[PDB]
RNA sequence: AUAAGAAUUAAAUCUUAAAAACAAUUCGUUAAGCAAAGAAGUAGAAAAUAAGA
RNA sequence: AGUUCUAUUGUGUUAGCAUGGUUUCG
């Protein structure tokens, strides 16, 4: 089962916590029998709102990343309790892939027509 | 289970796409009942099921 | 040279006293009270004469400004100008209410004490009687 | 949310007016009102019901009574069911 | 009401005295 | 439809096989190369020892690694692979041309192939059924009867004559266990 | 005094810009024509 | 002897817009040579031309303000997802190039140069300076009263709003008509709306920050189920805010934002034609070639293709007007 | 902007995109082509020459 | 400029159709002209004031009812001592009095009449579309 | 061929809503077709709309 | 049937609609598309249909 | 006691009080338990439930 | 009608989360 996860770090999370938190994911995807497909950075965006983060501070932007995989349906509550558990991390969610409206295909004109 | 019922229809089918043949309304039916009663053990609050 | 050949009797060109769109019917007495309480967040301006209130203002104002009138009273005095401007031609609306004119169109639904008038006969009956024969 | 009006070459009263407008249209004294106290699911169900029957009948004698204003308003003739066959031929 | 409320302000006054002693 | 240039495609027979993206790799790029050269096959290759310097002596006239040597040079090395010699032997199959068919199917069961015998079973019985058939003389009967055993993972559908003469979870899961294609 | 039949709306909005596009112009140049009479009637 | 462009159309509103008439031929060219030939007829007829032939007729309302409202709307209906504009570019796709109206403008501002350029010569440069101020001050006034369905054209006939016959707000899902822009949005790109299309869901979302009903964003039930999960997961990851509209800086789709500016350039190389956009992506290309530029490739393959084909036909007449534009009557009729 | 509300460290990845196009298209030069686009170019295409 | 239901299906009007007409002239005049082969005899025309000023509102078939109690009386009882033909222009709105009327009644009415209130073919006897 | 058409019972029966404060279905949703409805495209005689998609897959 | 031929035919040629807009009877408006019997779109309608019963498919006749 | 807050038809119980850390109002920060406000026309298939007063 | 697959899921049980009335802390 293919499935994609957004991440928003902070600004306080380096390459190195990144590096190391795909490590993480990509050791339970191996352990339910998984192989992670891509990784790319969306660049850095503004939060809608401030994001109050209790025991880590408040946060005015976040840096996006995205990943794309294919694992066992039972690994996907490790790696939510993983992510959620991780500090940097400000926001995350993971979803099915689909077929059409997937990052990895409906990459380009998603606003321009022509 | 899908895949499940896939070989028990290939075990009892008449022809290669036989599937609504007693027999292989049988295997399903049973392939389901099953499947429904892991499922109950599981989510024993699941009452519709 | 080229151009419409037909008249143009079209309804948008030509507005016409009409519902566009129909509705189920509604109890009579239901919609007579909707229609009560759009009149009355309308405030139809069936008073005296619009003038007269501005008038008021402005004689009330001068009456407890006896001195400096001239100073404090000027916004009411634009007003009443403007009133008098405005409605000086002011005639007292005469027309049917709503109601009767939706009872025309038959918006409403018949109850027990509301019934929609049976078609004239007496008014509308035209006799003629003329010879035929050989 | 909280709306926000700038008080800028207009009157305090206008722009008052204009928030009342915006928190009617939005029904924020209904559901303050609601919430001020405990509504029991039953007395909710019949509300609910009660306003989905009431409100479409508000809506159409609202555009019944604008169709109203504008005839009287433009000094408009009731309309003569349009007679099919006519050439609609212009007289010239 | 008039239990959380007062149980809350004993608590606080204790937690400072405490606080206070320490 | 290539989404970037500068990109290198490949056509076998009419028919899209791969395309080498912008930004790849000179392992890729000399992977994409073999591949075609393959699947095409006065003419001769490098030797996979040699290919390192031929492609060191390229980048100089255009314009190596300890890592880089040994990669290039096995990739170079690499014989033909799975998705080539299915794509072959359907290709052939198609176009009933038996020599060549006869050829695939020998070196898909070569013995040194064996490790892919669960991707490549179906197809090779199923050349194996097809040569036999498009033999000029009548199908031998007795011969079919053992590929037709084999791909229907029983026989008890042939004819008489040609028909050749404990714990919980093993049983209750041998039920779901059939031997066919 | 006879003008073209169109098959569309499009053309027939474009070509009433353009004819009002030109009567201006015609304005225009006849306004400057009568201007260089004048000049020349005062001139001579 | 300035032309008219060379005149008047270096101002702001005169020089917004200036289409052409002619194909323009490089000097050397039989196009050219014939084209000089016309100029110089042209002028000496202007010179040799009577009174009668200048005669024009005072202005008046082209149409009534109900008789534009319907116009208006059958246009509307005949291009339901562009909005309605003369696009005298197009012009040649629906009137014919043989029956174009613009003639007569292209030979009137030609004579209204020549006629400007005599009467400098013989009255004096300041007073033709005097003039051309007030030929651009009566142009300028008369610029946007030439379209009859446009706001300058009831300006400037002192023309007032039509107030129109009042019409249900609630009507049936028969009747719902949404704008270009909503009708683009809710459309998409033929897929279903999801989170990541965080350019569009502003529009379903009031205000006050509310998602909107259906009878108000006339999307399908479908549709609107689609969009409420889209806003809701948006809104759950922080990209989309929860008590007003996203800020224009929030508007970009959740995606690779290089991917974004080579569709945001080639948008605007392909709208207007900004050579800076151009020479963007043209480096772009070489410098990130992990993106995908498609469909700019493919622009600029077709106009390369074309100019070839301009080419081919140029050098064709020249040989002699060959059967290729008789084809495109004759045998477009056929077919 | 705000110290503590903006975004800082980032690539100005646009700038240098644009500082390297000027070496293509000079600063100093044409900002539209003669046709400008789609619809320019098919007016060229629809009209005739004399 | 519409906002209600699209109907699907049209109804065809079989007594109003070329051939029903044909029939409807063919039939009646024959009994028109057996009624006007004997002499002395009238003929009473019906009709609206708002298709017909000048015709009289009163005649000797009129009856006038004026009492509550007398609503259900008919208008026309009496115009059988008169009139030996009605030529009726309003028989949806005269049906209430044409019922069971003892002279022969000669209705015209357009087929969309005679669809919405089908009723009023028991108390006309001649049709002319 | 000449078949007569099958029954319109189905098993389970018609959808309930649970009584009390909870608002859940004690069986089937609220977009449940009962077997004695019209047909889809008499009840939605429009049809799709012209900025509705083609293809409903995500 | 000509609830969807007039639907198929205006799909085709938007610019029917301009004919006769200003005459009653013609209403235009999304949701209706309903002329009248002279309007162009009808007799289109009218001319395939008379096809089709003279024994003609839908596109032969709208051809 | 008293005022203020709160509440009421009007009052009272109740809380704070003498320069304020939690009576009440404004501003931040977490913490706790709890969870249908916003998005679906019982409407339009001809589709219709019960002689009468 | 039933079985299999197909596209869709405001249906029922589900680990965790975003938001919020209220109370709480300063």
């Amino acid at each position: 089962v293919f499935y994609e996860t957004f991440v928003l770090f902070s600004k306080r999370v380096q390459r190195a916590d990144i590096r190391q938190l795909l490590k993480q994911q990509e050791a339970l995807i191996t352990k339910h029998h998984g192989s992670m497909l891509a990784v790319r950075d969306l660049g850095w965006r503004k939060t809608a709102f401030r994001v109050i983060k209790p025991r880590q501070g408040i946060f005015w932007f976040g840096r996006l990343f995205y990943f794309s995989f294919g694992a066992n349906p039972a690994a996907i509550t490790e790696m939510s309790q993983s992510l959620q558990s991780t500090n940097g991390v400000l926001r995350h969610a993971t979803v099915r892939m689909k077929k059409r409206h997937n990052l990895m295909t409906y990459n380009h004109h998603i606003h321009a027509r022509d | 289970h899908s895949w499940r019922k896939l070989q028990l229809c290939r075990l009892l089918q008449r022809r290669p796409f036989d599937t609504g043949s007693p027999a292989v309304q049988l295997a399903c039916l049973t392939e389901k009942i099953l499947n429904v009663r892991a499922h109950l053990l599981r989510h024993f609050r699941d009452q519709q099921k | 040279m080229n151009g419409c050949s037909k008249r143009k009797s079209h309804r948008l060109l030509k507005p016409v006293f009409e519902l566009q769109q129909s509705f189920p019917k509604i109890q009579h007495w239901q919609g007579a009270e909707i229609l009560h309480r759009l009149k009355q967040k309308e405030k139809d301006a069936a008073v005296i004469h619009p003038c007269i209130d501005t008038w008021g203002d402005y004689a009330q104002c001068l009456r407890r400004y006896p001195a400096t009138s001239a100073a404090r009273c000027r916004v009411e005095s634009d007003r009443h100008t403007r009133c008098l401007q405005q409605h000086g031609r002011w005639k007292p609306s005469d027309s049917l209410e709503a109601l009767k004119l939706l009872e025309m169109f038959k918006v409403f639904n018949e109850t027990a004490r509301f019934k929609y008038p049976p078609p004239p006969v007496h008014s509308l009956v035209r006799g003629c009687a003329f010879p035929f024969s050989d | 949310m909280s709306c926000h009006r700038h008080v800028f070459r207009a009157a305090p009263a206008a722009v008052f007016a204009s928030v009342q407008r915006w928190g009617r249209r939005n029904n924020v004294h209904k559901l303050t009102l609601l919430v001020q106290t405990y509504e029991k699911p039953c007395v909710k169900r019949t509300r609910i019901a009660e306003e989905k029957a009431y409100y479409p009948r508000w809506f159409y004698l609202r555009y019944a009574t604008e169709v109203i204003r504008y005839s009287l308003k433009h000094h408009l003739r009731l309309g003569q069911a349009l007679d099919p066959n006519d050439d609609q031929r212009l007289d010239a | 009401g008039r239990s959380k409320v007062l149980i809350r302000r004993l608590k606080e006054r204790a937690k400072k005295e405490a606080e206070k002693k320490a | 439809a290539l989404p970037s240039v500068p990109a290198l495609v490949c056509f076998y027979r009419k028919k899209l096989y791969s395309v080498l993206a912008p930004g790849a790799s000179d392992v890729a790029l000399l992977r994409f190369l073999k591949e075609a050269a393959d699947l095409s096959e006065v003419c001769s290759r490098v030797s996979p020892e040699n290919v390192a310097e031929a492609v060191h002596g390229a980048r100089v006239a255009a314009a190596l690694t300890e890592t880089e040597a040994v990669a290039l040079e096995g990739a170079w090395a690499e014989r033909k692979d799975v998705q080539c010699l299915l794509t072959q032997l359907g290709v052939a199959m198609t176009r009933e041309q038996a020599e060549e068919v006869q050829t695939l199917k020998n070196e898909l069961v070569a013995e040194d192939r064996s490790e892919d015998a669960v991707l490549t079973g179906g197809r090779r019985l199923f050349a194996e059924l097809q040569l036999q058939l498009t033999g000029d003389s009548p199908p031998d009967r007795e011969a079919l009867s053992t590929l037709l055993s084999d791909i229907l993972g029983s026989a008890l559908s042939l004819p008489e004559s040609l028909q050749p003469p404990t714990g919980y979870a093993e049983q209750w899961a041998s039920l779901y266990q059939i031997e066919g294609y | 005094d006879v003008q073209p039949l169109f098959t569309s709306g499009q053309a027939y909005w474009q070509f009433e810009i353009a004819k009002s596009q030109a009567n201006h112009l015609l304005r225009i140049r006849s306004v400057l024509r009568r201007m260089k009479a004048q000049a020349e009637a005062a001139a001579q | 002897s300035p032309s008219f462009e060379q005149q008047f159309l270096n101002d702001k509103l005169l020089g917004q817009n200036t289409l052409q008439f002619t194909k323009v031929s490089e000097k050397g060219t039989a196009d050219a040579l014939f084209a000089e030939c016309l100029e110089s007829i042209r002028h000496r007829r202007f010179k040799l031309d009577p009174d009668v032939d200048n005669r024009s007729s005072e202005a008046v309302e082209k149409l009534t303000q109900e008789e534009r409202a319907i116009a208006e709307k059958i246009f509307q209906r005949v291009d339901p997802e562009r909005k309605i504009a003369p696009r005298l570019e197009s012009r040649g796709c629906y009137i014919d190039p043989l029956w174009d109206p613009f003639k007569r403008v292209e030979e009137l501002q030609q004579q209204v140069a020549q006629d400007l350029t005599e009467y400098a010569k013989l009255v004096g440069a300041a007073e033709a300076r005097r003039q051309r101020l007030l030929v651009r001050a009566s142009l300028r006034r008369q610029y946007r009263m030439h379209d009859p369905l446009s706001e300058g054209h009831r300006r400037f006939f002192g023309a007032q709003r039509a107030d129109p016959f009042p019409t249900p707000h609630r009507v049936h899902e028969r009747f719902w008509d949404p704008s270009p822009d909503v009708r683009v949005a809710l459309k998409n790109n033929n897929v279903p709306i999801s989170w990541r299309d965080l350019h569009i869901l502003h529009h379903f979302v009031g205000e006050n920050g509310l998602i909107l009903p259906r009878r108000t964003t006339h999307a399908s039930r479908y549709q609107q189920r689609c969009i409420f999960k889209a806003i809701c997961m948006a809104r759950r990851m922080a990209l989309f805010p929860y008590d007003w509209k996203p800020t224009q800086g929030e508007l970009m789709p959740v995606m690779d934002p290089l991917q974004y500016l080579v569709d945001e350039l080639t948008s605007r190389y392909k709208a207007t034609g900004d050579l800076r956009a151009d020479a963007m992506l043209c480096v772009m290309l070489s410098k990130y070639p992990k993106l995908n530029y498609f469909r700019y490739l493919q622009y600029k393959a077709q106009t390369q293709k074309s100019e070839v084909e301009a080419m081919q036909q140029q050098e064709e007449e020249d040989r002699g007007d060959f059967s290729r534009l008789l084809r495109k009557y004759k045998r477009a009729t056929t077919d | 902007k705000s110290i503590k509300k903006k975004i800082t460290g980032t690539d100005n990845v646009f700038r240098h995109i644009m500082e390297e196009s000027f070496a293509v298209l000079p600063e100093d030069g044409p900002e539209f082509e003669e046709d400008g686009g789609v619809s320019a170019k098919q007016q060229k295409s629809q009209i005739l020459s004399e | 400029m519409n906002f209600n239901r699209i109907p699907t299906r049209l109804s065809t009007h079989y007594v109003c159709d070329p051939y029903t007409t044909l029939m409807h002239y063919r039939r009646t005049f024959k009994f028109l002209q057996a009624l006007k082969a004997k002499p002395n005899c009238r003929a009473l025309c019906l009709g609206n004031k708002n298709q017909v000023i000048s015709w009289p509102k009163h005649f000797d078939g009129l009856t006038v009812v004026t009492s509550a109690v007398a609503a259900q009386s008919s208008i026309l009882s009496s115009a059988s001592v008169y009139y030996s033909l009605i030529i009726c222009l309003d028989p949806v709105l005269f049906a209430k009095h044409l019922y069971r009327i003892n002279v022969p009644v000669l209705g015209v009415c357009t087929p969309r009449e005679i669809h919405e209130h089908p009723e009023i073919l028991k108390v006309i006897d001649y049709l002319l579309p | 061929p000449v078949v007569f058409p099958h029954t319109r019972a189905r098993a389970g029966g018609k959808p309930i809503m649970m009584r009390g404060k909870s608002g859940k279905w004690h069986w089937l949703g609220p977009y449940w077709k009962p077997p004695w409805a019209p047909s889809n495209k008499a009840r939605w005689p429009t049809g799709p709309e012209e900025w509705a998609w083609s293809d409903p897959t995500r | 049937k000509y609830l969807s031929l007039t639907q198929a035919v205006l799909k085709k040629y938007p610019n029917m609609r301009f004919q006769d807009c200003y005459v009653d009877g013609n209403d235009w408006s999304k949701g209706n598309d309903s002329y009248r019997a002279d309007h162009p779109v009808m007799q289109f309608v009218a001319l395939q249909l008379r096809l089709m019963n003279l024994g003609l498919d839908r596109h032969a006749a709208f051809r």
